RNA sequence: UGCGAAAGCAGUUGAAGACAAGUGGCUUGUCGUUCGUUAAUGGCCU
């Protein structure tokens, strides 16, 4: 037969709105991009993705939160010589610091006053401001080491809630509040006026509603505070004399987030009216007169912009923005109006939420804390498990023959026997307290009974017991970004597995002797791994979009000519291939897929010859077929020797900025 | 100026700008006329955006 | 007369199509439900004619999808049938007293 | 029958989406 | 509709008096103006019902090509017994 | 059973019942308190998104 | 049946006037629509019916005008795009052949009013 | 475009040169070039 294709649009797995973008390292234009730069994206359903902007923005890790959890602000902290530290507020009274290894909170510091509305990090990163609902600004001593947080000082109180914070330096702390005012406190310890609010400024109020100052930044090249409020106006204030220099009436509704570049020649700003405005001071006359101009204005987002940030280095100068529509947008910093931009896909499934089983023609898919199963026929939803004893979900696998499902999150996992009772299923928990106590990242089913478990604390069990696993050399990037030496992937069928950690290490393991035989042999982050039983091979693909294969018991000649005979589609690819499998009718052809395309490479053929992180910066160290007509893509797989399963996505009020009518 | 498309003179009459058509496209040149205080020139592709080259000729 | 004058101002001034572009089922039913009443009068029916003609020109697919403006088009059809019987019989009376000059 | 022919002629004068699941094919 | 039955009978019966009257149009101007404005727009609503009826029977015949299919097409469902076997806290309970 | 399933669900799930003058609260678990940050205050989250979807900005 | 005979004859290569005659033979409304719905392309049925209705814009048969109005109802997304060199003057001379009926519908309705008045006063004065 | 009535009635739509893109040519498209033919989210004051 020819390939018959099930273009499924059943799964309505929808992410949530980006509420906070942050960059791990600050800008430093005249030095190279550090190998430890990570962008962090906190959504509104409570999960924190961490992306690396090397070679078109791959996604390294994801830290999910559970039911009724959100995340409103998040800040990085990297004292030079120590590990990265990631703090985040939710809609609650605590700050939550996460250890990047496990993907769990390692500290929930309850701030001692009210519900936190904003968070900011000191310059030199030893103190932390949390601005709370009862008008307080609380200082948290951060420099005690990673994990230990102390209370320092509650600054002088006020009535209205402080909605945004910024620091001048180690010295002063600026805060925009919900009464339309902008206070300036002094956090300079061992002064006479420590903690008391030195100044108050009032923005031009709205006529028929209350005004809220939503975004405040400090501009260090000049000595100003930029501030966006809920009238749309953007004001620049001289810090000394605490007074306005110039006001622009830029947006039509609120200005939720605004940011600046390194040398403060530009200020970018955005809000609910979904345009991004650029205010420039680049002319020598502008710099000697201290006069910003409203330079430009772009309409790129669909609904809102709730978060904006900027990075600028020797081989990277981009501002990143995201909002109520769930996608990310990258623009250039010094070439905003002129240059190009890239709207990311709303999901790039580096961690999958859908898998199928060929027997019973069935497919399982898990959104937040519920799984669902349907069969092909049309299609019919046969069962679902809205387990609400759970709070957060993570990865899942089904037994071949479709008997037992296992769902698993970083706190526990749970296994359910299934029996098809006709037009429905019957699902029963089968108790195992070892599974109920273990942390699981990946479960991948050696047999109908045996599974292999990768724990969040780097343990590899075999249940239904222990694989010896050698240690990795801890270099500076491994001590800086503390999840690089963590097992991302493991793929197995028939007693032979292979694990993969993102330092460029991909290690096989025989399930019998439980010995490594390492084949690290790599240069950067590994996107996907699939084992070919034909050729006795492992197939790794890295973030640079190269396909390597190696043998087992280094790379084959097919790899050796394929890598540099690779097609132009792969050489101009933008979305990384997150899934590989092999064809079912032929044991040697392999069939892979990214988030916007589907390809298939042939095992023997070779074809003839004749807005990124682009610098000389290193990685994290110091017949051929191609289609894209199923581009909003979530997951693909096979069922039998002729058909294919292509499950994708399909689609909210927004500020109407109308197209010209004719 | 050996090919002129468009021209304007400042309000005081102290300097004047004009267009050139000298190759891939036109060009823009400003010159003070009552003194050699300033005379500059540049191709107007550095004025124009990157969006306009894939848009209509009105842009 | 106020509905008629804003229809006529949008007709003379700009574009019926601009005024009708972003519509769907729920936002066309006011127009057609008024066009039922306006098709009876002499002073409105030219404007009602060209507005109904434009909206069926650029919403012929919503005709297929929604059944709850198909019936509005059918009621409009019987309205124009009654009105065309009236405008024919008025011409017959016009001839039958043209005979009596 | 003349008014019928005249009415029909004058009529001639003035007369002058995605589902949730498909199944298709592609190249082998 | 109802009243022009009266006006056609007045012309038929009194067909001599108002042909012997010297100024027919000047004496019953309001009838002439009313019928002229009623019958002046007849080409316009001819074009209107041509264009309207064309689209009407166009969707009528296209929907009569499949008019039996929407009588048993709706096979929709709801939160069935999978929800009862789904509630894992209520599965520990009952 | 259709009109009281949420009643018996909530009356078996919820804790801290009354005993005369007293009230017997359950203490929570280190499991949940160390796997997740606490829930958002729906009052302030509703305040912020209700502000950004106020009627004065005509959304559509 | 005879509709299938007319379909095969008009689809093979030739006999278009005889094909419209065989279409006028059985001449169902439902089969008239079905013969438009079945075929995927026409061999200038619009051209031959254009010349037929141009040479007779006043015929008592409703067959070819019924066929033209159902062709224009069901296939006019493609008659404006099949051909535009002879078809332009075809629709031009068809439109100018048919506009005269729009020119003379008022006089025919006037004469209909005349005759109804005459026949009703003659039925009235019937000599007791 | 011409003749017309507000209907309509006759006519169409070439060539050169330069430049741009794609793959010195070839294809396509433009022209603040010539000859011939009757022919950019960008809306209105107090």
């Amino acid at each position: 037969e020819r390939m018959i294709v099930h273009r499924c649009r059943f799964v309505d797995f929808t992410p949530a709105t980006i509420t906070s973008l942050a960059f791990s390292h600050k800008s430093n234009i005249n030095k190279l991009t550090p190998s430890d730069l990570r962008l962090a994206i906190g959504r509104s359903n409570g999960n924190i993705e961490i992306w690396n902007p090397r070679n078109n923005w791959f996604q390294e890790m994801v830290i999910e939160g559970g039911k009724d959890r959100s995340i409103e602000g998040l800040c990085w902290s990297n004292v030079n010589g120590e590990s990265l530290r990631l703090f985040s507020i939710g809609g609650s009274t605590v700050v939550t610091e996460w250890d990047l290894a496990t993907g769990l909170p390692l500290r929930n510091y309850d701030c001692n006053s009210g519900v936190i509305w904003s968070i900011s990090i000191n310059d030199s990163q030893d103190k932390l401001s949390v601005g709370c609902d009862n008008g307080t600004v609380v200082l948290i001593d951060i420099s005690g080491g990673p994990g230990v947080l102390e209370h320092d000082t509650i600054l002088m109180r006020q009535e209205a809630r402080v909605l945004t914070l910024a620091w001048k330096k180690d010295d002063f702390v600026i805060g925009g509040c919900s009464d339309g005012r902008i206070r300036i406190w002094s956090a300079q310890k061992n002064d006479e006026n420590m903690g008391r609010l030195l100044h108050t400024m009032k923005v031009d109020k709205a006529k028929k509603e209350s005004t809220l100052v939503w975004s405040v930044i400090y501009l260090p090249r000049t000595d100003q505070i930029a501030s966006g409020d809920s009238t749309g106006s953007i004001k620049f204030w001289d810090f000394q004399f605490a007074t306005l220099n110039q006001s622009f009436k830029a947006h039509d509704a609120d200005v939720l987030c605004l940011t600046t570049d390194t040398d403060n020649n530009y200020v970018f700003s955005a809000g609910v009216d979904r345009k991004i405005f650029q205010f420039s001071q680049n002319t020598n006359k502008s710099q000697k007169n201290n006069r910003w101009v409203n330079s430009s204005n772009r309409l790129l987002h669909g609904n809102d912009i709730r978060a904006i940030c900027a990075y600028q280095s020797k081989g990277a100068d981009f501002l990143v923005s995201g909002g109520v529509e769930k996608t990310l947008v990258i623009n250039s910093l010094t070439s905003f109006s002129n240059g190009n931009y890239r709207k990311m896909p709303t999901v790039e499934p580096y961690s999958k939420n859908v898998l199928v089983n060929k027997e019973q023609r069935l497919v399982v898919s898990w959104s937040e804390s519920t799984v669902k199963i349907w069969t092909m026929g049309n299609y019919k939803l046969v069962c679902k498990l809205t387990l609400k004893d759970d709070q957060n979900i993570s990865t899942c696998s089904l037994s071949p023959d479709g008997q037992v499902l296992v769902v698993g999150r970083p706190s526990t996992t749970k296994v359910f026997h299934l029996q098809p009772v006709g037009n429905k299923l019957k699902v029963t928990k089968l108790d195992n307290d070892l599974l109920l106590r273990t942390s699981t990242k990946l479960v991948k089913f050696i047999d109908n009974s045996k599974i292999v478990i990768c724990s969040c604390e780097d343990d590899v069990f075999i249940v239904d017991q222990e694989v010896e696993l050698l240690e990795v050399t801890s270099t500076k990037s491994s001590i800086k970004v503390p999840y690089i030496n963590r097992i991302n992937h493991l793929e197995v069928d028939q007693n032979i597995a292979v694990i993969s950690r993102g330092c460029g290490v991909v290690d096989i393991l025989d399930l019998k002797a439980r010995i490594s035989k390492p084949l690290a042999r790599l240069n950067n982050f590994i996107t996907a791994v699939h084992i070919n039983t034909s050729r006795k091979s492992v197939v790794v693909i890295t973030a640079d979009n190269k396909i390597y294969e190696f043998n087992m018991n280094v790379l084959t000649q097919w790899s050796k000519n394929n890598t540099d005979n690779l097609p132009k589609e792969w050489k101009t690819l933008k979305e990384n291939c997150v899934g590989i499998f092999s064809d079912i009718e032929n044991s040697s052809r392999l069939w892979f897929w990214g988030a916007t395309w589907i390809s298939r490479i042939d095992f023997d053929v070779d074809f003839p010859i004749n807005l990124t992180i682009t610098d000389e910066s290193n990685f994290m160290n110091d017949h051929f077929f191609f289609t894209d007509k199923y581009k909003p893509l979530l997951f693909v797989d096979l069922i039998s020797s002729n058909e294919l399963a292509i499950i994708e996505r399909n689609p909210q009020k927004a500020f109407i900025q109308p197209k010209l009518v004719f | 100026w050996h090919n002129v498309i468009l021209s304007n003179i400042s309000s005081n009459g102290k300097l004047l700008a004009h267009m050139c058509k000298d190759v891939e496209h036109k060009s823009i040149s400003v010159v003070s006329l009552f003194d050699d205080s300033v005379n500059l020139s540049f191709p107007l592709g550095s004025i124009l955006s990157s969006q306009t080259q894939s848009l209509s000729y009105n842009t | 007369e106020l509905t008629l004058t804003v229809l006529q101002e949008l007709r003379k001034r700009g574009k019926v199509r601009v005024a009708l572009y972003g519509r769907d089922e729920s936002t066309l039913e006011p127009l057609l439900n008024w066009c039922l009443k306006g098709i009876e009068d002499v002073r409105s029916a030219s404007i009602v004619a060209d507005w109904v003609a434009v909206v069926l020109e650029l919403y012929g697919n919503t005709l297929e999808s929604s059944p709850v403006l198909q019936e509005l088009m059918i009621d409009l059809k019987t309205k124009v049938r009654h009105e065309i019987h009236k405008s024919k019989e008025a011409q017959r009376i016009e001839g039958m007293l043209q005979l009596l000059t | 029958k003349q008014v019928e022919i005249a009415e029909r002629n004058t009529e001639l004068w003035n007369l002058i989406a995605l589902p949730t699941y498909t199944m298709e094919y592609l190249d082998i | 509709g109802p009243l022009n039955v009266w006006v056609k009978w007045c012309l038929i019966i009194h067909g001599g008096y108002l042909v012997s009257i010297p100024n027919l149009m000047s004496t019953l101007s309001s009838l002439h103006s009313t019928l002229k404005r009623r019958s002046d727009l007849l080409p316009r609503l001819l074009a209107l019902d041509a264009r309207l009826d064309c689209t009407i029977n166009k969707f009528k015949t296209l929907n009569y090509e499949a008019g039996d299919i929407h009588s048993s097409e709706p096979v929709v469902e709801e939160d069935e017994d999978d929800v009862e076997y789904n509630e894992e806290l209520d599965d520990a309970g009952l | 059973i259709k009109t009281k399933k949420r009643k018996t669900l909530k009356n078996l799930r919820k804790d801290s019942v009354k005993r005369g003058k007293f009230r017997v609260q359950l203490l929570s678990t280190t499991q949940d308190s160390k796997t997740l940050p606490p829930k958002k205050e729906s009052s302030i989250i509703r305040s912020k998104d209700r502000w950004l979807n106020r009627k004065a900005l005509n959304k559509g | 049946n005879i509709l299938s005979s007319h379909l095969e004859a008009n689809s093979t290569e030739i006999l278009d006037d005889l094909m419209s005659g065989s279409w006028t033979e059985p001449e169902i409304k439902k089969f008239i629509l079905t013969k438009i719905n079945t075929v995927d392309h026409l061999s200038k049925i619009f051209l031959t019916i254009s010349k037929s209705i141009t040479q007779n814009p006043w015929n008592e048969e409703n067959l070819l005008p019924l066929w033209l109005k159902w062709l224009l109802t069901l296939k006019s997304g493609e008659l404006n795009s099949i051909k535009d060199k002879h078809t332009k003057k075809n629709c031009k001379h068809l439109k100018s052949a048919l506009r005269s009926s729009e020119e003379i519908l008022p006089v025919l309705l006037g004469i209909q009013g005349r005759l109804e008045m005459l026949r009703r006063q003659a039925k009235l004065r019937e000599d007791l």
